[PDB]
RNA sequence: GCGGGAAUAGCUCAGUUGGUAGAGCACGACCUUGCCAAGGUCGGGGUCGCGAGUUCGAGUCUCGUUUCCCGCUCCA
RNA sequence: GCCCGGAUAGCUCAGUCGGUAGAGCAGGGGAUUGAAAAUCCCCGUGUCCUUGGUUCGAUUCCGAGUCCGGGCACCA
RNA sequence: AAGGACGUGCUAAUCUGCGAUAAGCGUCGGUAAGGUGAUAUGAACCGUUAUAACCGGCGAUUU
RNA sequence: AAGGGUUCCUGUCCAACGUUAAUCGGGGCAGGGUGA
RNA sequence: AGGCGUGAUGACGAGGCACUACGGUGCUGAAGCAACAAAUGCCC
RNA sequence: CUGAACAUUGAGCCUUGAUGUGUAGGAUAGGUGGGAGGCUUUGAAGUGUGGACGCCAGUCUGCAUGGAGCCGACCUUGAAAUACCACCCUUUAAUGUUUGAUGUUCUAA
């Protein structure tokens, strides 16, 4: 099914990054997403279209898996699928991870 | 140095070392000889500064240089093909001996 | 005589502007099309300059014969 | 063989001659080929449809004719000279063992009726092979009016003419003299045509009365018309 | 043709917009503030001078 | 796509595609290829739109 | 009509840059990349009906592409045709030719 | 970009600088009225403003009104520019000397220390020349000082004294405020112009008349001219063709990336003025001479032109259009940027360097310069058409716009060229740990 | 050194389980003819290469030997 | 180099049952003739190629040896 | 037709897909909050739950 | 001509490729070019 | 086939006159006929 | 696939004539049945021709003359005996033929 949104809340299941959260900037067609501030690596960047534009070792978002992150519900960090079991003529999301029944 | 060069052109065009039009013509009034008005001015330039709290600019002008690596060969010359040869060599024998 | 008197002071006055100009001001006070020391701060040096502007008006009246 | 003499010549010159005429016309012609003033053997050559010759598909037998042959009736006995029905119930001229055997089989005889008795007939068929034109040999049936050999020899002494087959199936039987009369001839002819019909050999091919020819000696002959079942319908 | 050739080139050439021009406008206002100022003080100083020498 | 095709009418659509191709794509593709009006997004449209009109004609003789 | 819009689909890019393509537009002729149409008559009638350019001799020449000598499979640039269309009137100053 | 200016205004640092500047301009206006012991600033200021016919316009453009409406001295900024020029000769000769100058912090100190010494020698020579000259042509000078032994002695000394004072003045201001300093003086000149003009708009007001119509048109006009000059100037024809292909891949394709545009679709404000000054100048030189009694013949030729294409307006106008067009086409010389581009390596995209690259590069510049020529004329025309129904103007017409533009563009360019860097650095240091 | 051939009338030349073993010419005697040819008749002769073995019987079959002859060692 | 054969009274040659060697042509003599050819008869000279051996006796049997004639590889 | 040749994109080689209506087009449905296949992902843009894109039936075009 | 198929020319770059070195070349890089 | 009119009062042309940024361009122009000797080619 | 007439010629039943000679039989034995006998008046025979053999002394008969009567020795040998009357095949002739051969002529395949 799915667990993706373009604003999704996570509690982060990635080690060294647990207990953190962030919007999902963009969803990638690689099973990956970009969560705020936790995929930052220092990147030896060489200017391209080279101008004033800074080189240095710049903080640059990588991307981690969606299965190596876990959702945040609304009071709990539990993840065990989000229900798409209800059809209003189209599948609608709700929590069944902690059963708080909201998208 | 670039700025000075602009200054020089402005001065030159004065064709009188700046304003130095002798008094007379029709209006009276003693004559002067002036300073050297003008400006200077800048021009591509430099600037930028992602500052502004609510704004953002870019650049303009420059160049580049890449020499990267071209590597392949020789490696990319022994796998992308094959120089097989059967080596055709004939060794005509020599008989005629009488072993009877 | 009036015209002479201003002049003596003016020359003393100049020496003073320069003295001010080098320390706070930057040793580029005159024409230098860059800059690198004033703007940050309030100093002594602004006042010498202020004086100079003011001074020019003073000189003629006095001088006036 | 055949003579140039007038009575012989006219038939002899013709190819496919001896053609069939009614019995009265036949006998009327036959008389006139000669002048009566001598004996001459009148024969019948009755032609059976068998083409069987010198074989055991010959028809041979013997019938009692109510009259004599053309040279006056004389008898010579083929015997074994220790007979039982040819030397003891009909007798013979002499009891010859082969004193009489020779005479039959010799072919020069002054006896007309060649009597046969056993000398072998259970191993000799109806065969014409190296038998005599004048002589003969017992055959499986020697009679055709008696189906007994013993009684046949009896019959032969009474006055039986023993007749046997040819190349063309010809049963030659001496009918009489020329000094016979038309009717005396008729009686004999009838005795022989009826005899062949009565019985025949069953060790041979059948009978059937084809051409009946009648001839006298020195002249030729002409033949009598036949239906082949009766000489009294044709 | 010579004037025109120059025009014909202009119409393509004009690019690299100053959608910025509101900055230039904002600067114009700042340039204006100054003018107002020279005139005011000139009346104050001039006034002091008018009593002494006028 | 949807409503575009559906509101087309034979007489109309015929003369509309002439405009599409010539003097709305004809100019564009030449300018763009020399960098004098190269905007890549405009190339993607027009091309995949003039196509549509011709479809209806050979399918069912216009909408 | 004399021709359809698909016989006026014949130009997809001009040639207006570098040697013998700026030089041979200023001094003589005009030059444009003419798809791969394989016609000369309809290219004359292209610049009649569209534009308003008048021409002299129209010259047709096949261009067989040029190598890309780094492989992968076949490589090489695609075929096209170059045509010297040749002005007789117009005298166009680039990105003009007519259109009403 | 708009967003960018606005931000600065909020922060403390700018506000202090902006405040200072309004003060700075004032200091200059005040100074101008009150005289000089050497020539006499107030008398000089008036005369210049008046009329003068042909003579006034030529003098006025180059000046910008700077001290042609606000006259004081007869030396100051010119010695700084002269001195600055000698150092430029010195820099060229010796590479090492140039290097220090380029680095901004080092560079600035050097220039003044050298300039003050130079300026003093130089100035005495200029002053003596100026002093002899000034009395002779009218007969008379000043009214705090009058021609004679006394005027010569005072004049030399006074120009020199002034020159040094100004140099220090100019420096305090640049850092304290925004916009170069040399620029400020020029700017005051624009200000000096303004009341006569202002008085006339005030009179018109609203009333639903011709006068109402004109106010609305004038307000609009000032802005429009400003906008139109601006749009063209940035106006860039921007061709980016990457040199070779260099296989494919990386981004959309990794080629040697050459992005060249240096195009300015206008001709540039300093060039524009130049063409205009030059036509005027032979006549203007004559006119004074003629009056004195000297070079009578030179004046007579100037007068002759009026029987063809008449009116004082008509000769100048026609000539000025041709001249803008002419100047630009021929030469690429009095526009620095044009010269610089050519010298450094480059090649036109699609073209193989040789005769063909040289040809093409010149051609763009020849168009560009012609383009500029056209635009300047169009601004000037709009008043000329407008005025005949509306009312005659007198400060909202044509050779003034050119005067107004050069001072601004440059003042503005400088505030950016320091100002962006300054903020960036300031921000940066604090993050590091550094005041 | 090997393999196959023969030694028979003066001469040239048959035969042969081993039975009384032959021709043509020369030679002996005749005849035609003066006499010889040519022509014509009529005779003789054999250690049957030599010695044994086989046997009543050898030259041969069998075995040894003397003399006279051929064909081979191409091939290796 | 090897195997074979011949070596005769003047010239040319026969000569095995080893035991006393003859034939022819020259040549001489007699017969024939008128005298001769031819043809017939008679004549002796070989100490039967040297040297040993077997033998009572060998030219003739055996072993060498000579001179001459026969047949056979310089080298692959 | 199978199978090819040559084209075809935002541009550039090939690969992939597709044919001058050319990495698609229409129509009906499924599906959908993210997408514009790949080497090399960039550039420009598009859609955002309901009109893109993706998937299928049917049709068009199919050099 | 046949045949090759851009190898031509132009500017560049030199790791591999020309029997060497190699700034150079018909190599790499990309352009321009054959007009009836 | 080849020669002579005409095409052509033109082009081309030895060599000179100018300036240049040293890439190169502008300025000008004499004679232009006669005779003899040729090919495996041409008439063929 | 491929026919018609007519000409010529072996052989089978046959039909009508003339020899049918082995050995023995004097001579006339294809053969098979009748059979010791023919004088019928241009008629067999006899006298002469051809065919049969001359093997023990002979006669037969085609066919002409001829109204003009002979000889199997009315033997006997053998497997069978002769004239003559039916009548056979060969050698041969003519007919009816049946069949296999070739030829000739023709046109319809």
């Amino acid at each position: 099914a799915a667990k993706i949104r373009r604003d999704d809340e996570v509690i982060v299941l990635t080690g060294k990054d647990k207990g953190k959260r962030g919007k999902v900037k963009n969803v990638l067609s690689s099973g990956k997403v970009i969560v705020e501030g936790i995929n930052l690596v220092k990147k030896h960047q060489k200017p391209v279209p080279a101008l004033n534009q800074p080189g240095g070792i710049v903080e640059k978002e990588a991307a981690i898996q969606v299965s190596n992150v876990a959702i945040f519900n609304a009071a709990t960090g539990k993840a065990d699928r989000v229900g798409f079991r209800f059809e209003d003529g189209k599948k609608v999301r709700f929590f069944k991870s902690n059963s708080e029944t909201i998208k | 140095a670039k700025k000075i060069w602009l200054a020089l052109a402005g001065l030159v065009l004065a064709f009188s070392a700046s304003c130095a039009q002798y008094e007379d013509g029709s209006s009276g009034e003693l004559e002067r000889q002036h300073t050297f008005a003008l400006h200077q001015r800048s021009i591509s330039g430099d600037g930028d500064s992602p500052h502004s709290y609510h704004s953002l600019p870019e650049g303009v002008k420059m160049t580049k240089y890449l020499q990267e690596q071209k590597l392949a060969v020789a490696a990319v010359a022994a796998q992308a093909d094959l120089e097989l040869f059967s080596t055709p060599v004939w060794i005509s024998q020599a008989q005629g001996i009488r072993a009877g | 005589f009036l015209i002479v008197a201003i002049g003596l002071v003016g020359l003393i006055m100049l020496q003073q502007g320069k003295g001010a100009d080098m320390g706070a001001s930057f040793g580029a006070g005159a024409s230098a099309t860059l800059f690198g020391s004033s703007g940050s701060g309030n100093f002594m040096t602004r006042m010498t300059a202020l004086l100079a502007t003011l001074f020019f008006i003073i000189s003629l009246v006095l001088g006036n014969i | 063989m055949a003579k140039l003499t007038k009575r012989m010549r006219v038939i002899r010159e013709k190819v496919d001659a001896t053609k069939q005429y009614d019995i009265n016309e036949a006998i009327a012609l036959l008389k006139e080929l000669a002048t009566a003033k001598f004996v001459e053997s009148v024969d019948v050559a009755v032609n059976l449809g068998i083409d069987a010759r010198k074989s055991d598909q010959n028809v041979r037998g013997a019938t009692v004719l109510p009259h004599g042959t053309g040279r006056s009736v004389r008898v010579a006995v083929f015997t074994q000279g220790a007979n039982a029905e040819a030397a003891k119930a009909a007798g013979a001229e002499l009891v010859g063992m082969e004193d009489l055997a020779d005479q039959i089989k010799k072919g020069e005889m002054n006896f007309d009726v060649v009597i046969a008795s056993p000398d072998a007939m259970r191993v000799v068929g109806q065969l014409g092979q190296v038998l005599g034109p004048r002589g003969l040999m017992p055959n499986p049936k020697v009679g055709t009016v008696t189906p007994n050999v013993a009684e046949a020899v009896k019959n032969a002494k009474a006055g039986q003419v023993r007749y046997r087959n040819d190349k063309n199936g010809i049963i030659h039987t001496t009918i009489g003299k020329v000094d016979f009369d038309a009717d005396k001839l008729k009686e004999n002819l009838e005795a022989l045509l009826v005899a062949l019909k009565k019985a025949k050999p069953t060790q041979a091919k059948g009978v059937y009365i084809k051409k009946v020819s009648i001839s006298t000696t020195m002249g030729a002959g002409v033949a009598v018309d036949q239906a082949g079942l009766s000489a009294s319908v044709n | 043709e010579a004037r025109t050739e120059v025009r014909k080139v202009i119409w393509p050439t004009r690019q690299e917009t100053l959608h910025t021009t509101l900055i230039v406008a904002a600067v114009t206002a700042v340039m204006s503030l100054i003018l107002w100022g020279l005139d005011g003080i000139l009346v104050r100083l001039v006034s002091f001078i008018t009593g002494l020498r006028f | 796509m949807k409503a575009k095709e559906l509101r087309e009418k034979s007489v109309e659509e015929l003369n509309t595609e002439l405009l599409n191709l010539l003097r709305e794509q004809f100019n564009l593709r030449m300018q763009a290829a020399s960098g004098q009006l190269q905007q890549s997004h405009l190339l993607k449209q027009v091309r995949r739109d003039v196509a549509r009109v011709k479809t209806l004609l050979n399918e069912k003789a216009g909408a | 009509m004399i021709r359809e819009e698909r016989l006026l689909k014949v130009l997809r890019a001009p040639h207006v840059s570098e040697k013998a393509s700026t030089a041979m537009e200023k001094s003589n002729t005009i030059v444009l990349k003419v798809a791969k149409d394989a016609t000369k008559a309809e290219i004359k009638a292209a610049v009649q009906k569209l534009f308003e350019v008048e021409v002299e001799v129209v010259n047709t020449l096949v261009v067989k592409g040029k190598v890309k000598r780094h492989g992968q499979r076949i490589g090489r640039r695609s075929d096209w045709k170059k045509a010297y269309v040749t002005l007789k009137e117009g005298q166009n100053l680039d990105f003009v030719g007519g259109a009403e | 970009g708009l967003d960018f200016q606005s931000a600065k205004g909020g922060l403390g640092e700018l506000k202090r600088r902006l405040l200072f500047v309004i003060g700075a301009l004032i200091v200059f206006r005040i100074g101008s009225f009150i005289p000089i012991p050497g020539i006499d600033a107030a008398v000089l200021a008036k005369l210049l403003e008046q009329q003068r016919g042909t003579i006034i316009e030529m003098f006025n453009m180059f000046c910008g009104g700077a001290l042609s409406r606000a006259s004081i001295f007869a030396l100051g900024i010119m010695p700084y520019i002269s001195a600055s020029i000698i150092i430029q000769l010195l820099t060229v000769v010796h590479p090492t000397l140039a290097e220090i100058k380029k680095e901004g912090e080092s560079g600035r100190r050097k220039i003044s220390q050298y300039t003050r010494y130079g300026t003093l020698v130089l100035a005495i020579f200029q002053s003596i020349g100026i002093a002899t000259g000034l009395p002779n042509m009218p007969g008379m000078q000043g009214l705090v000082i009058n021609p004679g032994f006394a005027f010569y002695f005072t004049a030399v000394v006074s120009l020199v004294t002034g020159t040094m004072f100004l140099m220090w003045l100019g420096e305090q201001i640049t850092e304290r405020g925004i916009g170069n300093g040399i620029s400020i003086i020029i700017f005051a000149g624009i200000v000096a112009g303004l009341p006569p003009a202002i008085a006339h708009t005030i009179e018109q007001a609203r009333q639903g008349d011709l006068h109402f119509l004109v106010l609305l048109l004038v307000a609009v006009l000032v802005f429009a001219v400003t906008f139109f000059v601006v749009f063209v100037e940035r106006g860039q024809r921007r061709i980016v063709v990457n040199y070779a292909k260099r296989q494919q891949g990386r981004r959309v394709y990794a080629a040697q990336s050459t992005h060249l545009p240096l195009k300015v679709n206008m001709a540039g404000v300093i060039p524009a003025i130049f063409a205009s000054s030059i036509i005027l100048f032979p006549a203007t030189i004559a006119s004074w001479f003629g009056g004195g009694t000297g070079w009578n013949w030179l004046t007579t030729i100037s007068l002759y032109l009026q029987p063809g294409q008449p009116l004082y307006v008509l000769l100048y106008a026609s000539a000025i259009i041709f001249f803008c067009f002419f100047y630009t086409a021929l030469v690429f010389n009095p526009r620095e940027t044009a010269d610089n581009l050519k010298k450094s390596g480059a090649f036109v995209p699609g073209i193989r360097p040789g005769e063909q690259t040289a040809k093409y590069i010149d051609k763009v510049m020849t168009r560009l310069t012609l383009v500029g020529a056209l635009y300047i004329t169009f601004i000037c025309l709009i008043p000329e058409f407008m005025r005949d129904a509306m009312k005659v103007p007198f400060y909202f017409g044509g050779t003034s716009l050119l005067i107004v533009v050069v001072v601004i563009m440059d003042f503005m360019a400088q505030v950016q060229t320091l100002m962006m860097s300054s903020q960036y650095e300031s921000a940066l240091k604090k993050a590091n740990l550094k005041g």
